């Protein structure tokens, strides 16, 4: 079944028919990780790449 | 012997078994647009309409 | 006499140092909508060895395997509300931001009191003559040796004293010979150091105050009480009848006191052996937590917290050095009915603190505040045609004794 | 100022009220819904049975 | 009213810590000269001479 968000923010003066809405949120974070970085070194067409 | 009932718990699942159901007819087959928007508590509680 | 400053005369204040040294990671959150009003936490096992020539097991019983809990549960509500006209109350408080200032240092004030007099109802080990006060160094250094006996080590201790106790430390301290921070420090501020005797000493000016209760008569026990660990293996608490008592007292035993019992010593719980303070063996003792009244007769039931365990049949979870029987003998520390104020000492798994959320009360203005880490839900209604505002703040505390056997209270001895 | 929404049934709009009473500290919900009924011509429908 | 069977009874999987002991014979008695002495062939008991 569907749950939804609760924010109790609109409906403040205003008519309502439609209870075919359901509301989903879209989270973002931003996290410092741990990352191994290799360097192909091959010498042709430039070497240092990383 | 080995009284080991505390090494465990009682466990509720988060899943509800099916229920009962009923049918939709008669509230789809009246007509309904010709009362739409007729009548209003505040301004009455009887509406009328004219005969041929 | 009709103009007013701004600034509110400055109040009092207590302070804050049980709530810090309590166990507050392992009961956090874990009271939700889905465990209840209740949770429990599992218990440590214990083995026994059989030594035979020839290794010869057969006949005798392997080791059984029992599990024990810790079941914590939920406490009443911290509930501080007002009411006021707002004609008036608006006169010179705007905002409302006066009240705000000693309404959250009431409820954390109440909360420490409801948790001292629970850490001291369920505390099991004393130490000391209750009318002695504490003035030399022994005093202090007695809980760190005793907590060491017993084998507590996974964890931290601590002691908490009055503010007078510590200046008789501190002048205790004066006096030292070779050492000139200490002295200095002494002389100067009259601050005691961190560790004192091995052991984390701290002040503390709010602290509550217990009354011993009138009791008289030789007493002793009447019935055999039963101590298996199948009984006391989710509680360890027991319940005991004594005898000899006065005609009819109500009032016999109040909650707190501790009850000694002569024959029966403690055990140094790993090693299975009894426990030798120096000069005299270190006898059992445990602590009431109802009141309790006395019938005709003078047969008192009382209920303990912390137990003799002498099971037979599983002989690995003993914790004293005989089994309590009818005829023993018993006596009650302390005078007749005198009032102090008790000082306490534990490990740091001797007792949990938590909060339970309060979800925001539908259709009602709300808020959260909070203050060292305890979250307060403030609500504003306006019901009653009187010009009526009213506010009230909540909060829900959590309470959970993990094991009796590491903590209690302790005094001076001459 | 009272909390509430709207949810719909089959083509059927119900209007839902949240509120709560502070001294008691509880909370309740209520759902309503306010019918209409008309009869045109009484002449234009009736009872059908299966006859002997 | 009556929402018991709604919420169930758990157990968390989390072991209060115990009463440990400290070794301190063990380390100090000699333990050099009676290493492996005892065998098959010996039997039981070895002995040792005296000044």
């Amino acid at each position: 079944p569907t749950s939804l968000d609760v924010t109790s923010m609109t409906s403040w003066e205003y008519n309502w028919f439609g209870a075919d809405v359901i509301y989903i949120a879209k989270y973002y974070e931003v996290r410092k990780e741990s990352v191994d970085v290799i360097s192909y070194r091959h010498p042709i067409t430039g070497e240092i790449a990383t | 012997p080995n009284n080991l009932d505390s090494n465990v718990s009682q466990i509720v699942l988060k899943k509800f078994l099916p229920g009962f159901m009923s049918d939709l007819v008669l509230a789809k087959t009246v007509d309904r647009q010709l009362l739409a928007g007729e009548i209003n508590s505040s301004t009455g509680d009887s509406v009328s309409f004219k005969r041929p | 006499s009709q103009i007013v400053l701004k600034k509110f005369l400055p109040g009092f204040m207590s302070d804050l140092v049980l709530a810090k040294t309590v166990d507050r990671q392992l009961l956090a959150g874990e009271i939700n909508s889905s465990t209840g009003d209740s949770v429990s936490f599992k218990r440590p096992h214990q083995f026994s060895s059989l030594r035979t020539p020839t290794g010869d097991i057969s006949g005798q019983n392997k080791n059984n395997l029992i599990s024990g809990k810790a079941t914590g549960r939920v406490g009443n509500y911290i509930t501080v509300a007002v009411e006021y006209q707002q004609l008036e109350e608006a006169i010179k408080l705007n905002q409302l931001e006066e009240i705000l200032a000693p309404v959250r240092q009431r409820i954390v004030t109440d909360l420490e009191t409801e948790l001292a007099h629970f850490m001291m109802n369920n505390g099991a080990l004393s130490l000391g003559s209750p009318n002695t006060p504490i003035t030399k160094w022994s005093d202090v250094a007695q809980t760190a040796s005793f907590l060491k006996d017993l084998g507590v080590n996974e964890g931290e201790n601590y002691a908490v004293m009055d503010p007078w106790s510590a200046q008789r430390l501190a002048d205790a301290q004066t006096g030292l010979h070779a050492s000139d921070q200490l002295v200095r420090t002494a002389w100067e501020n009259a601050q005691i150091p961190t560790n004192f005797g091995g052991i984390r000493a701290l002040m503390s000016n709010g602290l509550a105050s217990r009354t011993q209760g009138a009791f008289g008569g030789t007493l002793t026990v009447k019935t055999q009480p039963t101590v298996t660990y199948n009984a006391v293996k989710d509680s360890y608490q027991f319940t005991v009848t004594l005898t000899g008592a006065t005609a009819s007292v109500t009032g016999f035993l109040k909650a707190g006191d501790q009850v000694k019992f002569t024959n029966t010593y403690w055990l140094q719980q790993q090693t299975k052996q009894a426990l030798y303070n120096g000069a005299t063996p270190i006898s059992f003792t445990a602590t009431v937590t109802a009141d309790a009244n006395s019938d005709s007769g003078g047969d008192v039931t009382v209920t303990l917290s912390g137990v003799p365990i002498y099971d037979t049949t599983n002989p690995q979870y003993n914790s004293v050095s005989r089994q309590v029987e009818a005829g023993d003998a018993v006596s009650v520390v302390g005078t007749a009915s005198q009032t102090m104020k008790p000082n306490l000492f534990y490990n740091k798994f001797f007792c949990g603190l938590g909060s339970i959320p309060l979800p925001k009360l539908h259709s009602i203005d709300s808020a959260v505040a909070t203050y060292e880490g305890f979250s307060i839900r403030v609500h504003k209604y306006a019901d009653g045609d009187a010009n009526v505002q009213k506010m009230r703040f909540d909060l829900l505390p959590a309470y959970v004794c993990f094991n009796p056997h590491m903590g209690g209270q302790f005094f001076g001895n001459p």
